[PDB]
Order: structure tokens, then C-alpha cells, then sequence
């Protein structure tokens, strides 16, 4: 946990790890991660409430979430050091109490906005 | 060291105990009567001296200094990015060996490093004052270093490119084997080492250590700024007008970065100190814009933007900056619309083009120049450097000083139709590093027009069938741009049967108004969750609080999700269950609506105050300060 | 930054370094090396300034305080700056009896200097020996200075400077000393008014005091065609109810801000003013409801654009 970074603008953790997870439909995914984009100035519609948009990437290609994405992490693996970090992932997820506590990378779209 | 020559052009007696020849020269210059006293040879020598001193910006002594005008003016095609003119100059036949030195520099600046090395070798052959010979040796060593580093980087890096043939690499490795740049100056004729001592620093590994250490004066908190800026201009003019390739090296780029960043930070510090004391400085011009574009990375510009208020920095010579940006756009088009891609040139040029188009946010651009820049950015900027999201960010930055005209809206519409055409293929998927996709361009168009209907996308939609699914779920995110007929045709390809389809429709913008059947579906899901009690709950609560739902039969499910109970009825919520991190997930609209509720406002104000006092969190502080939630 | 919340280790070594600096200060200004002094005085000044965050023993604090008060040159550290340093030295060390005695010696020396009519204290930041006496009285309430009382009992009308200087230090004097001083000295000038309202001689402004304030305001008006902010503040806490104050707006911005908050032009407001006001004044400004939102905007701008954390403290504590 030496490259683990806590981003506090949106209370998440940037960690270079992959997740093997199972949803509520028994579907299995391997070597998947998440990328969060903090967009406070995004041009929202009437029904958008989140300040961040999250994209799930498995095997280097993103997923189109058509079903409910309620999922449980079965095995989290740190890429740099192949040591299993699943227990730390669940600990942080229980502590953080935010959607997708651990994220591969956080993109900040505030400073590059014309309204910044 | 007989005199100091200051960056403003004033001379000061420093260390000569003999005659004041500089003062006498200036006295001769000011008044013509004593000029006739000189001999004819002395008269023409004085004329040459006067031309040299006025060309180098040396006016008079400090004691006689008056209204001193210090305007930077670099006579270099390489500095101004006149790539077409540089190519024309290289195409021409070089009359002199000094034209060959300029040609070799221009070849280096255009990425043609093999030709530049060959020309420098030829100049070294034909050059034995011997000042071009020494400069050619310096620049050939520099270009050999550049070639070596580029070969290393290309071996390290998205497609394997071989710009330099291995025979050329071996030839220059053998030619420059055991070549000592340090021994170069000492091996020159003893007259050269006397007349051209000032050139010896060009053989050093580092030559900007002094200028960098004097940058600490900009970090003092107790003019230095003018001295630093004029010193930077002096270095730039010397390295570019004299066609020295070390101007492209990381040391010089880092020096320019450090000096400009510290100057802007210092100006910001003076502005804030004055505001603190006076209760209500750096004025950027064409040369500063070009320096930042050429030498700053995007991360460096982002550090500048977060550290200081660049919007409080007014920009001058905006017609010159617009010409620079239009030239950058034209070169982007030439490099990528055609097959003119030079990989060596591309590596150095793409960073400057990116930085220039990023910094163009602060520049007012004419409609035609904005059209050129926007078209080049949207269509001819390579996707390996600027993906769909990054290119959208760059484009949207251009609306800060130029509210979207009709021509730019048409260009973005052309881009959207091209993206839709790319979605004929089922395999094609947009790759974005920012999470921003083609939907964001249409969102921007509708933001700046509110009534724009794109005819070509409507035509594409009306031609759509059920087979090419990719086009339907692409154009669904672009629904506001379509016409009524196109909207009706598209809406037939999706169903809202179950609650998951409803969530998909809201997320992709399929439906923006909640019908009673959607409310019934939401209630069905809520009843199922309540029954199975012994992710969408917060979303439904937020929708009810945002007046997106007026069903009023939701209070049955209070007590399962804390956020849902908080949003459905703020008055009856117990705020020991409130999690402050919730406020970090809401956007501007939701936070503002929470602030204006007249309920739960004081509870969340106390929560934000506790978070600010306990943790000194900048996000919580700015949330509490902006919306006063 | 909050350097007071940063822990300081090896405090015995730091204290020994500070005591060595104090020893060298005493040595140089009791055989002065002018070349050494130029480089050494900056380091000694910064060390005694940064010593606020270091806990010092009674003996080491005594050495440092004595060197600072007596042997630190006035050319670098004026009496106000010296008071600032000494008061900063009380953050981690509540004033012991020995330090109180050292400051009393300093005050007695100041009076002995003031026996001459020509001598006058120079202070860039406006703090004088009366502030040393107030600092002494802050930590122990029932402190009577025997030596200054002795000088007071010997006072005559001829030594007017001594009379006024000891009037500024009235709380330190004994009952007989203050009785003799008040027999010799009476409040009849505006500076006398401020000194009396500071030391505690007067609690409520008599009509004569308000008449003196009005007279000074007529003088300021006729000269116009820094006691201004004090008068504006005094009228703002409703302690001055003469109600003629409003005839005198336009000289300086702080008076206008305090007397007529609705009519003040807040583009001419200075944020640093908020750093000078005390707890009660800041609370009154917050509750005035006439300038509250304007100074909220000023405080928010200062929080956004300045690194001074005092503005955030003010905004959070009082919501001014």
C-alpha cells in the first residue's frame, strides 16, 4: 500500500489494483478496475445528481452498464506487486462508505474547465 | 568585467580603473559634433559599433537613462513557428556558409535531424574567425545527443518507428565516438579563445545554473520580476537568433518553465498581499504565450492554473497570439490531414500544439480563427494525444472568451455526424480518458443554443433500423439534437418495461420527464426492497427531493436507507445518521437545492462547520462557502 | 500554517541554543563586533521570534528575556517590537515571578530614561511600556511595583514626562502612589482619555470626555478640508451615545464603516481590519445585520484568495 493515495475531494482511494467481482446475477468478471472522473461543472440534465462519473474497465475495455451493478469483490490483486490485497479492499470499502471506494485513477475535470 | 551591461540596456562602470571608454563612446553617440573629429576609418568603425549596440539593445549609461523601452523582439523563424517559411528557406540554395548554419538549425527544428547533422558536418568541413565552425561543432554534438535520446525513447515507446536508419545511426556513432565537447573550445585557435570567450559556455553541460539560482528572488516575501523576465528574453533571443540547438533541450525548457511559473506566482502573491493591505501585475503578451505553449507541459499549465488566477492575468497582443494559434492549427492540419507526419518533428510539435490550444482559453479569437482552431482540434488532432474527452475539454475551454458562434456549432455538428458515421461499425467504441464522450459535444451545443436541431443526425436517425444497435444507443445520448420525427423514430427502439430499463433511460437521456407508470415502477421496486429488507434507493430519494417525482407515496419506505430518509423528508430526519461524505457526491444543482430548502440547512451547515474545524478539508470548506449548504 | 500545533522536539537543545544566543547578545552589547553584528542580529532576532513555540525553563527563559529586554539593540528591536517578542515568549511559558521582576526592572529603567523631558519612546507598531505593564498585570492581577511607586511618590510637577509615563502605568502603582499621581495628574486630553479607558481609571464616558472627542473631531474636520478607528469602534459598541458622531464621516474609511454600516462604501473596506478587532467587537459586527453579508463576502474572498488562516477562523467562529 505504498502507491495507495487517498483522494479527499471525492472520498476515494486511487490504487493500482484489479478486481474479480460477482454481481447479483452470478456473472463473473476478471481483472477489472474502475476510473472516477470528478466533474463538478458537468452540464447536467434534470436527473443527474452525482458529482463524479465512474467507468468500469475489464480487460482494457470499458463496460456498458445495462443491469444493476450491485457487486461483491471476490479477489483484488495489486498489479505492481502481485500480492493479494482483497482484505484491505474490503476494509477500506467498509470504512469509506462511498460508491467504489478504490479506483484505478481519478480524473479531475475542475481545473481544466473554462469556469474554473 | 569593466562594466555591467544591465538587461534594460544601461551600462555601469564596474571594474576598470583606466579611461571610461564606454562613457566616451556614449558621449560620442549622443552628439554628432565630436564624431567628425574621428578619422574616416574611426568614423566607420564608430558607425559599426553604434549599429551593433543599438541592435543589441544597449542605449546609454544608467546615470543618463530616461524613458527606457524594453520590448522583446526575436528575429527567428524557428521561434515564431514559421514552418512553411523555414521549409522554403531550406529549399532555396544557400549563398553563404552562414545561411547553411541557419538551414541546419531550421532542419533541426523541423525534425529533420539527419539532414541537420549532415549539414552541420558539411559546415564544419567548409568552415576551417572560426565562429561558425565552433557553433557548428556545438550544434552537431547537440543534434547527435538529440538523435541518441530520440532513438532511446522510440525503442522505449504506440507503434515501433525507425526514423533514423541503422546505417546512419552507426555512422554517427562512429563519427562522434570519443568526442569531447569540453575539449572543443580549448582546441580552437588562441585568437578565437580570446575574441569569443563568451561562447565557451555553449560547450558546457549546463549553462542556465546561474539564471535558475537567481530565480529565488521571485520567492522572496518581504524590479526582480522585470530583471528575471528580461533575462529570460535575453536567453531566448541569444539561443534562437544565433540558431543554437540547446534551445530545444530539457534544461532550457525547465528553465523557461521555472522562470515563467515563479514570475506568475510572484505576481499573484503581490496581488493578494495588496488586496489584504489595500482592499481593492503580470501582463502577458505574444512572446509569453509562445514561451508557455512551447516549453510548458499540460501538467505545468495545470499547476499554473491551480496555483494562480490566470483569468486575472490579462492577455495582450491577442491578434499576434491568434495568428500563432492559427499557424499551429494549419500545421496540425498539414501534419495529419495529409501524409506529412514527421515522427521526430511530431514528438516535439504535438506538445507545443497541445499547450497552445490549452492556453488559448484565455485569448479572444476571431470567428474565422476560432473556426480554424476548432476544426483542426476536432478533426486533425491525433487521437493518441487528444482523445474524445481531452479534445472536448480543449474545445469547451475555447468558449470562455468566445461564446459559441454558429460556425463553431456547425463544426461541432460535423464532428458529431462523423462520430455517428464511425458507429456504423459495431466494433467501433469511443475511448475517453476523461469520461467525456460524444454526448458532451451535443450537450455543449444545446447549452449554447437551446434550440439547435442537427439535420444530418436526424437524417441518420430516420434511416436507422433495429440491426445496427450501436448507432441507436449512440444517437440516444444525442437525443436533444434530433428533430421531433427523429426523436419519435428513435424512441421506438427502447423499452421501459422494468426498473433497470428506466434507470438506463434516465442515464442515457432517453426520457427526462417522469411519467406515472415510471413512478409505479419505482414504487414496485421500493416495495420489493422493503419486503426483502428482512443502490437506487438514494437516487429515488434525491429525485423525490429534487421534485422529479410527485407521487407522494414514498414515505412508506423511510427507515432503510439513511440518505433516502434524509432526502424524502429532511424535517423528520435524525442527523446523527447523516454522513458528511454525502455532500462530496452531490453536484452544483443538488447542493444548491439542499441549501435553499429552509429545512436541513442548519444541520448540514453544522456538519460542514465541524468538518472544516476538525479536518481543514478544502472540499468541505468550498462546499460550505459556495452554496452555504 | 499553525506552527503552534506542530510539535517541537529536542527542546533542551533548542533552549541551550537560545540561551547561547542570549549570552552572545549580552556579550556584544554590554565589546561589539560591528561586522559580526550584521549577520548575527538577524539570526538572533529570528531565533527569539521562533522561540514562541518552544517551552523554556525558568532560568533559560530568564536569561533570554533579560537579554531581549536590556541588551538587544534598539536599532533592530524597538520597544514595541521588543514587547512583541516578549509577549510571544509567554505562549508556552506563563509569566513566572522572575520574568515579572525582569519586566519590572525594564519598566523602572524606562521611567529613569523618562526623567529627561527630551526622551521619547519610538515604536513602529505602536506598543509602549504601558503594554509591558499590561502584560505584567495580565498574568498576576495583584502586582504592585515597589520601585515605580517609589518614583511616583517622589514625583513633582516639573518632571511632566515622568508624570505622564507613570500615568500610562497606573495599575502597577500602589494606592498611595496612584493617589499622589492623580493629585498631580488629571485627564484633560484625548490621549489622557484613551489611557484612562485602557488602564481602568474611567469606565463610562462622562459628557466631558465626549466633548473632548467632539473637539478633536472639529480639529480633524478643519484640518481635512490615527485615533479615528478607535472613535468609530467606541460609537459602534454603543458606549458613546452622543449621536453627533455622524457629522464627521469621510476622513478615514474605518470610522465610516463603524458609524454608518448601511451607508459605507465597502469597495474601500480593508480586510486586515478584521484581524485587529477583538472577540466582542467581532461578535457585534457579526450581529449588526447591517454589514454582516458584506463582511461575509469579504471573509469568503480572503479565505479563497489568501493563505492567512485567521480569516477562516473569524468566519467560522463568528460568521461575520
Amino acid at each position: 500500500t505504498h502507491d495507495l493515495v487517498y483522494h479527499s475531494k471525492i472520498n476515494t482511494f486511487v490504487w493500482d489494483v484489479e478486481f474479480d467481482i460477482v454481481l447479483s446475477d452470478s456473472k463473473e468478471l476478471n481483472k477489472c478496475y474502475f476510473v472516477k472522473c470528478f466533474n463538478p461543472y458537468r452540464i447536467n440534465g434534470k436527473c443527474d445528481f452525482a458529482v463524479s462519473s465512474i467507468d468500469i474497465f475489464s480487460e482494457g475495455k470499458r463496460l456498458l452498464i445495462e443491469n444493476e451493478f450491485n457487486f461483491k469483490i471476490t479477489k483484488a490483486v495489486h498489479v505492481a506487486t502481485s500480492k493479494d490485497v482483497t482484505e484491505i479492499v474490503l476494509h477500506l470499502s467498509e470504512r469509506i462508505s462511498s460508491p467504489f471506494p478504490i479506483v484505478k485513477e481519478v480524473v479531475y475535470l475542475d481545473w481544466s474547465h473554462p469556469q474554473f | 568585467y569593466d562594466y555591467h551591461f544591465e538587461v534594460n540596456g544601461t551600462v555601469v562602470r564596474h571594474k576598470n580603473k583606466g579611461f571610461g571608454y564606454m562613457e566616451r563612446f556614449f558621449e560620442l553617440k549622443e552628439s554628432c559634433d565630436e564624431r567628425s573629429k574621428l578619422s574616416k576609418k574611426q568614423y566607420e568603425r564608430f558607425n559599426a559599433l553604434f549599429n551593433f549596440f543599438e541592435k543589441n539593445g544597449v542605449i546609454c549609461m544608467a546615470k543618463d537613462a530616461g524613458t527606457l523601452n524594453t520590448s522583446i523582439e526575436i528575429n527567428s523563424l524557428a521561434y515564431h513557428g514559421k514552418y512553411d517559411v523555414m521549409k522554403k528557406f531550406i529549399e532555396e540554395q544557400s549563398v553563404s556558409i552562414e545561411d547553411d548554419y541557419k538551414k541546419a538549425f531550421f532542419l533541426a527544428c523541423l525534425g529533420r535531424w539527419e539532414e541537420s547533422y549532415d549539414l552541420y558536418s558539411n559546415i564544419i568541413l567548409n568552415s576551417i574567425n572560426g565562429c561558425v565552425y565552433y557553433l557548428s561543432q556545438i550544434n552537431r554534438y547537440r543534434i547527435y545527443q538529440s538523435i541518441t535520446q530520440a532513438v532511446t525513447q522510440f525503442n522505449g515507446l504506440g507503434r515501433h518507428y525507425k526514423p533514423f536508419t541503422d546505417e546512419f545511426l552507426a555512422r554517427i556513432e562512429r563519427e562522434m565516438t570519443n568526442f569531447n565537447i569540453d575539449d572543443l573550445f580549448n582546441g580552437m585557435p588562441f585568437e578565437f579563445q580570446k575574441k569569443y570567450k563568451i561562447l565557451e559556455f555553449l560547450s558546457d553541460n549546463q549553462f542556465l545554473y546561474d539564471d535558475t539560482v537567481k530565480l529565488f528572488e521571485l520567492t522572496n516575501k518581504v524590479s526582480s520580476d522585470i530583471v528575471v523576465l528580461l533575462r529570460l528574453y535575453d536567453n531566448l533571443r541569444f539561443l534562437y537568433e544565433n540558431c543554437l540547438w540547446s534551445v530545444s533541450f530539457h534544461e532550457f525548457h525547465q528553465y523557461i518553465r521555472n522562470s515563467m511559473s515563479l514570475l506568475i506566482e510572484k505576481a499573484e502573491y503581490e496581488r493578494t498581499r495588496d488586496i489584504d493591505e489595500l482592499g481593492f501585475g503580470f501582463f502577458m503578451e505574444y512572446y509569453d504565450f509562445v514561451n508557455i505553449s512551447r516549453h510548458f507541459k499540460i501538467d505545468d499549465i495545470k499547476n499554473l492554473e491551480r496555483s494562480c488566477s490566470i483569468d486575472k492575468i490579462r492577455f495582450g497582443e491577442q491578434e499576434k497570439i491568434e495568428e500563432y494559434l492559427v499557424g499551429i492549427a494549419e500545421e496540425i492540419t498539414k501534419q495529419f490531414s495529409a501524409n506529412g507526419m514527421n515522427v521526430v518533428f511530431y514528438t516535439q510539435f504535438i506538445s507545443e500544439a497541445k499547450a497552445a490550444l490549452y492556453f488559448a482559453k484565455y485569448v479572444k479569437l476571431s470567428e474565422e480563427g476560432l473556426g480554424k482552431i476548432v476544426k483542426a482540434l476536432l478533426f486533425y488532432f491525433p487521437e493518441r494525444d487528444l482523445d474524445i474527452g481531452k479534445r472536448y475539454v480543449w474545445l469547451e475551454r475555447l468558449t470562455k472568451c468566445n461564446e459559441l458562434p454558429k460556425s463553431i456549432i456547425s463544426i461541432i455538428d460535423d464532428f458529431l455526424v462523423l462520430q455517428a458515421e464511425k458507429h456504423i461499425d459495431q466494433n467501433y467504441s469511443e475511448v475517453s480518458s476523461n469520461g467525456l464522450y460524444s454526448r458532451d459535444y451535443g450537450a455543449l451545443i444545446k447549452h449554447f443554443e437551446k434550440n439547435f436541431i442537427s439535420k444530418r443526425l436526424s437524417e441518420i436517425t430516420l434511416c436507422l433500423t433495429q440491426d445496427k444497435q450501436k448507432q441507436i444507443d449512440f444517437l440516444f445520448k444525442l437525443l436533444p439534437l434530433l428533430s421531433t420525427n427523429a426523436k419519435s423514430h428513435l424512441l421506438s427502439f427502447k423499452s421501459v418495461e422494468n426498473i433497470n430499463d428506466l434507470m438506463n433511460g434516465i442515464r442515457i437521456g432517453l426520457i427526462d420527464e417522469f411519467t406515472p407508470e415510471h413512478e409505479e415502477l419505482i414504487i414496485e421496486y421500493l416495495e420489493t426492497r422493503k419486503v426483502n429488507y428482512i443502490d437506487y434507493m438514494s437516487t429515488f430519494g434525491i429525485w423525490y427531493f429534487l421534485e422529479e417525482i410527485n407521487n407522494s407515496k414514498m414515505e412508506e419506505f423511510i427507515g432503510m436507507d439513511d440518505q433516502y430518509d434524509f432526502f424524502v423528508d429532511p424535517e423528520n430526519f435524525d442527523y446523527k445518521k447523516f454522513i458528511p461524505s454525502w455532500l462530496k457526491n452531490y453536484n452544483d444543482k443538488l447542493l444548491g437545492k439542499i441549501a435553499g430548502n429552509k429545512h436541513m440547512k442548519h444541520h448540514v451547515i453544522e456538519v460542514l462547520k465541524e468538518r472544516v474545524k476538525n479536518s481543514n478539508d478544502k472540499r468541505y470548506l468550498e462546499i460550505l462557502m459556495n452554496y452555504f449548504i
